[PDB]
């Protein structure tokens, strides 16, 4: 799809791996803000998103946490938190044609900027210090939606680039997704490295006293500890404490 | 600042607004 | 009408656990003590209300009088207005922007116009008995709580639980509910006239963002709140971090004046460049031997432009024009 | 730029037959996008294969495409009795003009 | 389940002008991209015109280039070829063909699925 | 150290950096000091097929 | 390798160089020369870096 009109699909409910991403693509550009690559393998994700669209070659740059330039300011544009990944790859052998490819387009003038991850569809003529032009355009009133014209010839930075865009949350909700790793077999009463659907930590797993109800996760002390936790298997809810330490 | 006689005999409370004067804010300067 | 809304809306907020402890968290909650808006189902059957943040929406009916939502922001197809209908069986959730009629059909199952469906969902049904609700929509996310006890709002404090949270992002401005009836027609219009129905009444409330300090028992119930910020006592309270305050003197917070306006003086705009000395020239130069003058120093203004010419032909590479008025150049070029 | 395409072929009842299809360096060979249709007298020309080894929907597997190089290479197998009809190979480029066709074969079972 | 009636071809003069109409039934043609074949009396198939689903995107054979416009009738349902200015070497039959990846995720080369009947156009004296 | 690696991965070439080029190919220890050098080469390396 | 592919598919050669600088006794260096010793008087030096 055109930049002023990226498409989302949600994906979840699957088991998510992140490396077979380095097949498709040449990938001149892939990197992440708040993970890394070679770690993604591992955690489990709240709700991952996959956005998807073409823009120029020398804005790629404006897709990234907090940067302003016009590609960012009324196209799409991604909040100042942003944890995730973004992936370009340089595609002018498909979408590139003799004469300008005139189907991607995207707004040069709106009135004010945009919220994070919202897209606005809406044509209207521009105005110009009047009762805008119904219809027409004088020294304003342009078309709010300018061609990019793609040609096979221009230099790389006005080439076009697919681009796609994942954005997930790591708070440790509910896991709807994770990567690969395999179960191991459950150990209580002993002093065991632990690691629960993506929180890891080290102590001794006990069987719970406390009622959990059914739409939580997680259970915590006093100063984010995590002091309780149900198994995302069998659903009992298990107890950690620390082993036992002291001075001497 | 907050003046109170305690949550155990009663409600009631008085406030002092301390640099200022009420004209520019019972009153009592 | 007006209602004042007793100490009600406390809701779980994050779904963690945690046993008897106190908590002070900055959400979307219902002030205390706020009055609010109150509306009668018998017939005209009811008026649009707005959602302008979040709704504490109460009903007390025994008949199943009330049946439904529809949520949106406008009644044409323009728009993916939001379904929410209960039945005896189960809930139906839907996001289809369907262009409604001028009246909500009062449940003869169905009136309304086509749909264009985009998310669909459907789970178990919502069903003297006290119910409870707390839509929120704020993140992207419809979110809901709800409770449901035997028995104006009573005084007794209870906690809403988060039953739902709904992906879908609808921009949702306007709300309203739906009625249903025994052995009643259904057509598209109505008069004010309606159908017989059981005694029953349902009470609308507003969320505001406020500071609550959340007290957990040791079964990881939330049993008292303080709102933070209603009078003098309760900040106090919530600054001790602690229901019982001793007699003493307390220094709560700070309070400042704030500013009224805003005003920016500058230098009256003075020398301004030759711009009605370029384009207003009487005579030109061949294209084989252009003219270039360079104009430097010197406060230059691109709004007095659209007096002159036309204008068959108006263009810029690189800048736009609405915003050339802006920006400091080096030496521009003619 | 045109693919050329052969003039006709024969076969009885249980042989195979092939068809070469080639083109240039910037239509079939370098995107890959070819296809085949098949036409029967005063009907609009059927899809046959495209996507070479994709074959769509209903056709009998006795077709079998493969793009080698600049070539493009048709192979029927089971000469049955619909077969009286044309062929067209077909390809998407990258130019001007989104699409360019064979001259068209006649196959036809004695 | 899916047709793609013609209408609008027959006998002309040279210099003259036409109108060609697709009709498009079993989906909808508002949404999915198209581009007319040709076919000579004797020859193979040749392409005539393209729209996009967008609207935005136009192209046209190089031979008829310069005439030969296309737009859709998204209130009547429709495909309409206007020819303008026909020629003698212009005698043909016209085909209004439907590209088959019209949807976001397809991962597939495209494709021409659903053909037009076609309509026969001659020019001469 | 000599050897050749493709045009996407320069920033991989790092102590104990993340890509798919330091962890398991070739990698340099988390303390390193020194340079490193790479130049696309496709005039001298690559044919044709 | 294929000469036509997209800047992120190519080849780079590359040469890495690496050595310490605990100032373990110097093996190489030239851009300068030597002076003649100064004894008991404040004086910058430079030995070997
Ligand atoms: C009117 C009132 O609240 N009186 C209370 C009394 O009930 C309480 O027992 C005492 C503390 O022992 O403080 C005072
Ligand atoms: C009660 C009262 O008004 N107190 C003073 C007033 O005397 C003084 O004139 C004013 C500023 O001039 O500040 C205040
Ligand atoms: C005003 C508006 O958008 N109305 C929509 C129309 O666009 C859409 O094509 C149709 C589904 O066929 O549903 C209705
Ligand atoms: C982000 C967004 O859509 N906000 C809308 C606003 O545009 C609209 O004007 C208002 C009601 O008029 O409802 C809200
Ligand atoms: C002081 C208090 O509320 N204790 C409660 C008790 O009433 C309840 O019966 C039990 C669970 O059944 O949890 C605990």
């Amino acid at each position: 799809a055109s930049v002023y009109a990226w498409n989302r699909k949600r994906i979840s409910n699957c088991v998510a791996d992140y490396s077979v991403l380095y097949n498709f693509a040449p990938f001149f550009a892939f990197k992440c803000y708040g993970v890394s690559p070679t770690k993604l393998n591992d955690l489990c994700f709240t709700n991952v998103y996959a956005d998807s669209f073409v823009i120029r070659g020398n804005e790629v740059s404006q897709i990234a946490p907090g940067q302003t330039g016009n590609i960012a300011d009324y196209n799409y544009k991604l909040p100042d938190d942003f944890t995730g990944c973004v992936i370009a790859w340089n595609s002018n052998k498909l979408d590139s044609k003799v004469g300008g490819n005139y189907n991607y387009r995207y707004r040069l003038f709106r009135k004010s900027n945009l919220k994070p991850f919202e897209r606005d569809i809406s044509t209207e003529i521009y105005q110009a210090g009047n009762k805008p032009c119904n219809g027409v355009a004088g020294v304003n009133c342009y078309f709010p939606l300018q061609s990019y014209g793609f040609r096979p010839t221009y230099g790389v930075g006005h080439q076009p680039y697919r681009v796609v865009v994942l954005s997930f949350e790591l708070l440790h909700a509910p896991a709807t997704v994770c990567g690969p790793k395999k179960s191991t077999n459950l150990v209580k009463n002993k002093c065991v490295n632990f690691n629960f659907n993506g929180l890891t930590g080290t102590g001794v797993l006990t069987e719970s006293n406390k009622k959990f109800l059914p739409f939580q996760q997680f259970g915590r002390d006093i100063a984010d500890t995590t002091d309780a936790v149900r198994d995302p298997q069998t659903l009992e809810i298990l107890d950690i404490t620390p082993c036992s330490f002291g001075g001497v | 600042s907050v003046i109170t006689p305690g949550t155990n005999t009663s409600n009631q409370v008085a406030v002092l607004y301390q640099g200022v004067n009420c004209t520019e804010v019972n009153v009592f300067q | 009408a007006y209602t004042n809304s007793f100490t009600r809306g406390v809701y779980y907020p994050d779904k963690v656990f945690r046993s008897s402890v106190l908590h002070s968290t900055q959400d979307l909650f219902l002030p205390f003590f706020s009055n609010v808006t109150w509306f009668h189902a018998i017939h005209v059957d009811n008026p649009v209300l707005p959602f302008n943040d979040g709704v504490y929406f109460a009903s007390t009916e025994k008949s199943n009088i009330i049946r439904g939502w529809i949520f949106g922001t406008t009644l044409d197809s323009k728009t993916q207005s939001l379904l929410i209908v209960n039945n005896a069986t189960n809930v139906v959730i839907k996001v289809c922007e369907f262009q409604f009629c001028n009246d909500p059909f009062l449940d003869f199952r169905v009136y309304s116009s086509a749909n264009n469906c985009t998310f669909e969902y459907v789970s178990q049904p919502f069903l003297k008995n006290l119910r409870e609700f707390v839509f929120k929509n704020i993140d992207g996310y419809f979110k809901i709580y709800s409770k449901h006890t035997p028995i104006d709002l009573p005084q007794g404090f209870s906690a809403l639980e988060p039953l739902v949270d709904l992906p879908i992002g609808i921009n949702i401005t306007r709300f309203q509910t739906l009625l249903a009836l025994h052995r009643s027609y259904l057509t598209p219009g109505d008069s004010s006239s309606g159908w017989t129905a059981g005694a029953a009444a349902y009470y609308v409330g507003y969320l505001q963002p406020r500071t609550f300090l959340l007290k957990y028992n040791e079964n990881g119930t939330i049993t008292d709140a303080v709102d933070c910020a209603l009078d003098p006592l309760s900040e106090t309270k919530c600054t001790l971090k602690s229901f019982t305050v001793e007699k003493g003197i307390y220094q709560t917070s700070n309070f400042r004046v704030q500013p009224t306006e805003s005003i920016v003086r500058f230098p009256n705009i003075t020398n301004l460049c030759p711009f009605d000395e370029v384009f207003n020239a009487t005579r030109f130069a061949s294209v084989y031997a252009w003219n270039r003058k360079r104009i430097s120093n010197c406060v230059a203004d691109y709004s007095v432009l659209y007096n002159f010419a036309p204008f068959f032909a108006f263009k810029c590479y690189g800048v736009s024009p609405t915003k050339l008025n802006d920006l400091c150049f080096t030496n521009v070029y003619a | 730029s045109a693919l050329t395409q052969p003039a006709s072929v024969s076969g009885s009842p249980g042989q195979s037959i092939t068809i070469s299809c080639t083109g240039t360096s910037s239509d079939v060979g370098g995107y890959n996008y070819v296809s085949w249709y098949q036409q029967h007298p005063g009907k609009a020309p059927k899809l046959m294969i495209y996507d070479v080894s994709n074959r769509p929907s209903g056709v009998s597997n006795r077709f079998s495409g493969s793009k080698s190089g600049n070539t493009a290479s048709l192979t029927i197998s089971g000469l049955q009795a619909e077969d009286e009809a044309d062929y067209y190979c077909s390809s998407y480029t990258s130019s001007s003009t989104l699409y360019v066709f064979g001259t068209g074969t006649k196959v036809t079972v004695l | 389940q899916v047709q793609l009636v013609e209408s609008g071809g027959g006998l002309v003069k040279p210099g003259g002008s036409l109108r060609l109409s697709c009709a498009a039934s079993g989906f909808m043609i508002s949404d999915s991209y198209m581009n007319w074949i040709r076919q000579p009396p004797g020859k193979g198939l040749e392409w005539v015109s393209y729209i996009s689903s967008n609207g935005y995107a136009i192209y046209y054979g190089d031979s008829v280039k310069g005439r030969f416009t296309i737009s859709r009738d998204n209130a009547k349902n429709f495909l309409y070829l206007q020819m303008n200015s026909l020629r003698v070497e212009d005698t043909a039959v016209y085909y209004c063909a439907r590209e088959q990846p019209g949807g976001y995720y397809d991962s597939s080369g495209y494709r021409l699925d659903p053909w037009g009947q076609g309509i026969l156009v001659t020019v001469s004296s």
